[PDB]
C-alpha cells in the first residue's frame, strides 16, 4: 500500500518473508511408512546388513 | 577281577610296550616274538585260535562345523590400532527471551559431542604336530594316515568358527548382563509373558527415544541425552531355543492372521547360550592338574606361575579346578527365560586372515611337522545404538 | 469200518517201506457217512477245483542304510578329532616355546563282527507230485517258497534294526540326552524343540563320554534334518497326524513327519540273561515251527542271543527271557541317521545246491552276513518318562 | 342279520365248494350299520378310486464282491508258506547235518460248497382277477411280486455278507486282534491307528492259528490301503462325518471314511446253538409268514442253521438261536479284503414255469448258488468293548 | 613409498599382507540351512540317505 | 723339554691364533703379518728357508664299511607296528580203505596254523654339524672342502652298516644263549669233536625233519608236527674266527668247495662274539665322565638322570665305567668253542630306508647346518627253520 | 580317500612317503 | 673329486659359495662426491633445497 522506497537491505523483504529452505518434518518416515511391524512370513534369516555409517 | 589268563597276562606286560623304545635314549633292539593265543579271549574265533585280529575299517568321522556370524565380518587391514567414533548430542531448542542483554549474540556455545575409544583386538593362535615315526604304528593304510593329517587340519577351522561364534554369543550376553540403563532391561514372568514382550519391545526400538541407548556409558554423553531409531530391518533378537520352538510351533501355529506379524526372520537361536567363563581377582597358575586339564582344550602354551589377568576368556567349563573356583564367573542369564533385542551395525566385528598358513617347521630331530593357524580377530559393541534386554 | 480210515492203502505206506505192492487192483470208493458226502451220486472221487497259494512279499524300510562291505577282518573302528581351540598370542614367553609339540588328540570306538545268517528248504520230486494237479502250481509252490525265504530275511533285518535301537535307547545313551515328557501333548513340543537343538554346534548331545578317549575334551557337531529321524510308537505317529498337525492353523512348513518311522509294537524281539539249556522237547518242538532245524536237548543259549518270536511264554524260558521294550508308551527317539551303520554282505548267498538223487529231493542254502552296530559320535536326544 | 356279516354269500363259497349256483337274483344292499355309511345315499356300494402299489427296488452294496463260477467241483483250498525265520550258523553241529531234510510247511485251510437257495411264487388266473379293476393293476401286481423276489435276494445276500463278517469277528479271531476301546470318540484315534498297522510286517493281525498246518508257528504279511475296508455302524460313521472331519483345518490328509462299509443295525441273523426238532403249528405260520414253504412239523434244523429273521420269540427256538451281534455298539472291523471269498452262480436262474391248468395258476421259480466264506490269511484288527 | 629392494624374501612381501586363502567358513551354513524345522508339508519319509562317514 | 727356537716361540704363541677370532665376542682386526724362519729347526729346506710349509696333498681316507646282513633285509612301508607269520602243520597222508563209516566224507578237516607274534623295531638316528666358515680355514681348495663334506656323509652311512651287523651278531648269540630250547643244542667236548658235530650238524639239514625247528615254542605248534627242510644256499654258520680257521682248514671243507657250495662265504664269523652289552638292572645316570664318555662315540642326546631300561643294547665297550658295573652284562658265548648253524631266512629282518635324508636345519647364526638320517631296522628271528646250537655248556 | 586340498605341506606330502634314494651300502 | 652324490642340501651347495647378492658398494659417492669445498667464487646465497622425508 504505502509503497514509497520499499527498499531496506534487511526488514523490507523480512517483513514480506524470508524464503523457505528448511522444512522440519517426516521425510525420515515414522508411523507411517516406517514403524513397521507388518513384515513377511516364510524361510528365516540373514537380511540383516551392517553398514560402515562414516558419514 | 583278577585274571590269570596267559593272553591277559601277555597284553598286562607293558614292558615290551613302542613306548619304552620312545621313552629312553637306549633301548632293546630286537624281538624275540610273542606266543599269541586267542583262547578263552575276547579275540577267539572257531577254525584258528592263533592270530592277531585284524581291522578291515577305520572312518574318521568329520563335520565342518560353521559359524553362524560372518556375515558382519569386515575384512579389513590389520595396520593401526586405535579406532573411533562417535556422535553429536542433541541440543533442545530454547525459547526467545528477548528481555537478555544483546551481546548474548558474540558468546559461543560449541557442539558437544560423546566418543567411544576402542583399541586393538586378539591375534589368536593354534598348532598342531604331526608325527612320522609313531603316528605310522597305527594306520594299516597310508590313505588312512593322510586322512588323519588331513583331517586334523579340517577341524582347527571348524574349532576356530565354534570358538568365534562362542565368543560373540558371549559377547553380547556379557554385554547385556553387566552394562546397560535400567530402562533397557525388562521382567519378564513366563515363557507366554516374554513371547509378547518381544513383539512390544519391537515398535519401541523405532521411535525418537533419547533412552533404550547407552550414551551415558560413552566419553562425553555423562550428562545429555541422544536419540536414535531403527529400521525393523537392522533389529535382531537373540533368544534361547525354548524361545523360538515356543514361537514356532504354539504362537504361529494358533493364529489365524500370521501373514503380517511373523518376527523370527529376524531371530538368531541358541540350544544354551551360557558357557563362557570370564575372570574376577586376577589369580595365577599353581596346580598341576589344572595345567593338565588346559592341555586337553589345546592350550600348550601356559606353564605354572603363568598369572592370568582380569579380564580373560576362558570359552570352556573351567570353574570346577582348584584354583579357579572364587576367581571365574560364567557368562550366562540366570533363568534360560531370555532375549536381547539389539540393533544390527551395533556390532563390530572386524577380523584379519590374510596371512594365516604360515610356512611349517619340519622338526627333523623328532621327524616331525608342525603348521600355525593365526587370525587378528576384533570385535566389540558400540553404545550408540538402540537396545533392549528383556528377562528375569 | 470206513474206507478213509484205513492207512494201510494210502501212499505213504508205498514210501515207508523197501517192498511194496507193485500193481494196483482198485479200492471200492464210496461217501456214505463221510465229510465227502453228496446227495445223488455216492461213488465218485471228490472232486478240488481251486488251489490259491496267497504270496506277499515284504520289505524293510531299512534297506537304504544297507551297504554293501567286503567282509574280510573282523574288527571295525571308528574315531574323531577332539577340539582345541585358540589361543590368545603373547610376546613375553620364551622363544623356545616354538619347537614344542601340541599332538592332536582324539576319541575312538571299536566294533566286533556280525553275524552270518542261515535258512534251507528241501523240495522233493516224487511226493510232491501227489498234492498238486497241474505242473504250473507244483512250480507256483517251488517259487513260493523260495520267494518266502527272501521275505522273512527282510521281515527279520526289519525286527532287529528297530530292537537295536530301543536296545541303544534304553540301555545305553546316559541320561543327559533323556528328556522326560508328561503326557502325549507336550511330547510333540518336546520333539520340535529338540529337532532344533540338535543344529547348533554343541559339545552336548553325542555320546564322546561313552568312546574311548572322550572323558577328557570336549567334541561338537552339529545335525542337518535331512539326516534326523524320529523312531516312535504307532500312537504317537497317529497322534500327530489326526490330533496335532490337524489342530494347526499354519502347519505349512512345520509338520516334521517326513522323518518318523513308526512300528506296531517296538517290543517283540527278545534277549537272554541267566544263560540255559534246552531241557524239554515240548520248546523244541515249539522252535522247530519257526525254521530252527539245529537244535536238540543239549543246546546251551547264551546271554545276548536274540529270538524275535515270543519264547517268553514257554515252560522253560521264563525267568530268563527279557523284552526289549519301551516301559512308557511316550517314546520318541530323535536320531542322527548316520549314528546307524549297517552293512550287509550279500554276494554269495545263495549256494549251489545239494542234489540228493536217491530220494531226488534238492536242498537250497541261503547265507548273508550282516553287521548292526550304532556310532556313538553323532546327535541322539530320547524321549521318556 | 346284517349283509356284510353274511359268509354264504361271499365269493369264496363259489371257489371251495364244487356244485355252486349258475345264476344269480342280485342282492339287497344297504349300509346302514356297517363301516360304509353315507350321510345322503344308503343304497349305493361303495367306491376305491386308487390302489398304488409302493415298490421299492433294493440293493445289495456287496455287487463287486461277486465273482461268477461255473458251479463244477465242490472243494477249493488255500495255503500259505509259514515263516522261516534265518538261524545263526552253529560251527560245532554234526557235519551230516546237510543231509537232513527240511520241508517246508503249509497252511492249507480247505473250502467246502457254498449251498443253492431257492424261492417260488404263484400268480392265479381266475380268483386274483376279483380285485384290480383294471387289468393294467393286475400286470403291475404280476411284476410287483416278481420284482420284489429280486429284492429279497439281494436283501437277503447283504444280510448274510454282514452275518458272516460279524460272526467272523466275533469266535473266531485271537486275541492280539481284539483292541479294547471306552467311548465314541475313543475308537476313532484308535481306527486311525488301527489302520497303518495293517501296513506293517507283523504276523499278529491274521488268523493263521485257525488254519491245519499253522498251529504253532507265525505267518507276516502286509497291506495296501486299497484293500483295507472298515465296517462300523452308522452311529461311528456319523461321529467321523460330524466331529473328526468337520471340527479338523487339515483335512486335505487323514479323511479316511471313503473306506467305511457302514450299517444301520448289526444284528437281525441267528444261529442254532443245539439241534432241535419242529412241534408247534404257531412255529410253522410264523416261519412260512416269511416264505418258508417248504418245511412241516418233525423237521430237523441243524447246527449250523441261519435264519435271516428275528425267530428267539417262539417255544422250540429259545436257548437255541444265538443272535450273533456286537454287544454294545461300539464296534469296528477293520478287514483287509481279499479275504471275504464270495462267489455266485446267477445264471440258471429264471426257471421255466409250471403251468397247472386245473386250478390254472402259473407257478415261478429263481434258483441261484451263492459260496460266502472268509479267508484266515489276511491282516484284521477288531475294534470292540 | 621409497621401492629401494622391496621385492625381499620374506618380510617385504609380509607387510604386503602375502595370500588370502583359507577364509573362515559359512558354507558349512547356519540359520539359513540348518538351526532350522521350516520343512515341507509332505506325503513321506526316506529323504534321509545315511552316507558314509571316511570325510 | 723346552725350545729357546725363534720359530717354535712365534708357533706356540696362542694369542696369535685363528681361535681367538672365535672364542671372543670382540677380537683382532687386521693382521699386521709375521716373520717365518725355518733356520735350525723342521721344515727346513737347502733353497728359500724362508717360506711357510706347503701341502703337497691332503687325504680323505674314507672306507666303506658294509653290513654282511645287507642282502636279507626286506623293505616295508613303515605302516603298522605288528608283524606277524605262521606256517600250516603237517598232516601225512593216510591209506585209504574201501570198508568205512562212508558218511566220515562228511566229516571236517582244517588245518592247524603254527603262528608267533612279533612287535616293533626301533627307530634310529644320527647327525652332523658342518659349518661354513671356520671349517674353511684348513683345505686351501673348494674341492677338498666338498669332499670332506661328502666323506663326513658316507661315514654316517658306513656306521648304520656296522651297527646293524653288529647288532643282528649280538641277536643270534643272544638267542642261542638265553632263548633257544635245549634240544637243538648238541654239545662237545674238544674242538675236532665239535668240527665232526659242525660237518654232520650241516648234513643234518637239508632233510626233511621236524626234529630242528623250534616250532613247539611256537602259538600254536605244541601238538602236531611241522616239517622243515633247507637247501644249502641258506646255511649260514655264525662261528669265531680262531674256529673258523679250523673247520675250512679240513678236507671235508675242500670236497666242499670243490664243485659246490663256497664253504669260506657260508661260515659267517667274526673276532669272538659280542662288542655289544646289555642292561639287567634299570639304572640311571650320575657322572660327567661316563656323559663325555658317551659323547666320544657320538651319543649326544643323553644327560645326566638318564635312566636306562632293562635290556638296552650299547654296541661299544661301555662295562668299564663306575655306575655300568655291575648292571650291565655282555653278550658273549660261554666256553668259546661255539658254533651255531642256522637257517639264514629265519632271520626275520625288514628296514625303510625311504626318505632318511630329512632337509636340513640351517641355524644361520654360526652358519651351520645339521643334517640327520633316521631310519627304522627290524630284527627278530623266526621258529620255524632249522637251528643248531654246538656249546660245551 | 577323501582329498579336500590333500597335496598340501611338508606332513601332507610326508606320509605319501618321500624318495628311496639312499640305501644300505652292501646291497 | 670324491665322486659320491655332491649335489646335496644346503651344505654341499654352499662350499662352492653360493649367489653373491648384495654388494655392500660405495655409490654415495664418498670423497668425490663428498668429502668436497671445490664450490667456488659465484653471485649470492640461498639454491640451498630442503628436501621433503619419506
Amino acid at each position: 500500500m504505502y509503497e514509497g522506497n520499499n527498499m531496506r537491505s534487511m526488514m523490507g523483504t523480512s517483513y514480506e518473508d524470508s524464503r523457505l529452505n528448511k522444512r522440519t518434518e517426516l521425510n525420515e518416515n515414522m508411523s507411517i511408512d516406517t514403524n513397521k511391524s507388518e513384515d513377511s512370513y516364510g524361510v528365516q534369516i540373514h537380511s540383516l546388513s551392517k553398514q560402515s555409517f562414516t558419514g | 577281577q583278577s585274571t590269570k589268563n596267559e593272553t591277559a597276562l601277555l597284553v598286562a606286560k607293558s614292558a615290551k610296550s613302542a613306548l619304552q623304545d620312545f621313552n629312553h635314549d637306549y633301548s632293546k633292539s630286537w624281538t624275540f616274538g610273542d606266543k599269541w593265543d586267542n583262547s578263552n579271549t575276547m579275540f577267539e574265533t572257531f577254525v584258528n585260535k592263533y592270530l592277531f585280529p585284524k581291522i578291515n575299517e577305520t572312518l574318521l568321522i568329520d563335520i565342518a562345523l560353521g559359524n553362524r556370524f560372518n556375515w558382519l565380518a569386515k575384512e579389513q587391514d590389520f595396520i593401526g590400532q586405535y579406532s573411533e567414533e562417535y556422535v553429536i548430542m542433541d541440543t533442545v531448542p530454547i525459547n526467545m527471551d528477548l528481555s537478555k542483554n544483546e551481546e548474548l549474540m558474540l558468546k559461543r556455545n560449541y557442539p558437544r559431542m560423546a566418543t567411544k575409544l576402542y583399541g586393538n583386538g586378539i591375534v589368536k593362535k593354534q598348532k598342531f604336530t604331526l608325527n612320522n615315526n609313531d603316528t605310522r604304528f597305527n594306520f594299516q593304510t597310508l590313505a588312512d594316515a593322510t586322512n588323519y593329517a588331513l583331517g586334523v587340519y579340517k577341524k582347527k577351522i571348524s574349532d576356530i568358527n565354534v570358538l568365534e561364534e562362542k565368543e560373540m554369543r558371549a559377547m553380547l550376553v556379557d554385554y547385556s548382563l553387566n552394562q546397560l540403563s535400567e530402562t533397557n532391561v525388562r521382567k519378564a514372568t513366563s515363557k507366554e509373558d516374554l513371547a509378547s514382550k518381544v513383539f512390544e519391545a519391537i515398535l519401541n526400538l523405532q521411535n525418537n527415544s533419547a533412552k533404550y541407548n547407552e550414551v551415558h556409558r560413552a566419553s562425553g554423553g555423562a550428562i545429555g541425552q541422544y536419540t536414535t531409531v531403527s529400521k525393523l530391518k537392522d533389529i535382531v533378537i537373540l533368544t534361547t531355543d525354548s524361545l523360538k520352538s515356543y514361537l514356532l510351533d504354539t504362537k504361529i501355529a494358533n493364529t489365524f492372521q500370521i501373514a503380517g506379524i511373523d518376527f523370527t526372520d529376524h531371530v538368531i537361536s541358541f540350544d544354551d547360550l551360557g558357557g563362557v567363563f570370564k575372570v574376577t581377582k586376577e589369580f595365577k597358575l599353581q596346580n598341576q592338574d589344572s595345567i593338565d586339564f588346559l592341555r586337553a582344550y589345546g592350550d600348550y602354551q601356559s606353564q605354572l606361575g603363568d598369572t592370568i589377568p582380569v579380564g580373560a576368556v576362558f570359552t570352556y567349563d573351567v570353574s570346577k579346578l582348584k584354583e579357579f573356583t572364587g576367581n571365574v564367573e560364567e557368562i550366562k542369564p540366570k533363568s534360560d527365560l531370555y532375549a536381547f533385542i539389539l540393533d544390527i551395525n551395533s556390532i563390530k566385528y572386524k577380523r584379519y586372515t590374510k596371512g594365516m598358513l604360515k610356512p611349517p617347521f619340519h622338526n627333523p630331530e623328532f621327524d616331525e611337522v608342525t603348521h600355525w593357524i593365526h587370525y587378528y580377530s576384533f570385535k566389540a559393541i558400540s553404545p550408540f545404538f538402540n537396545k533392549i534386554l528383556i528377562t528375569d
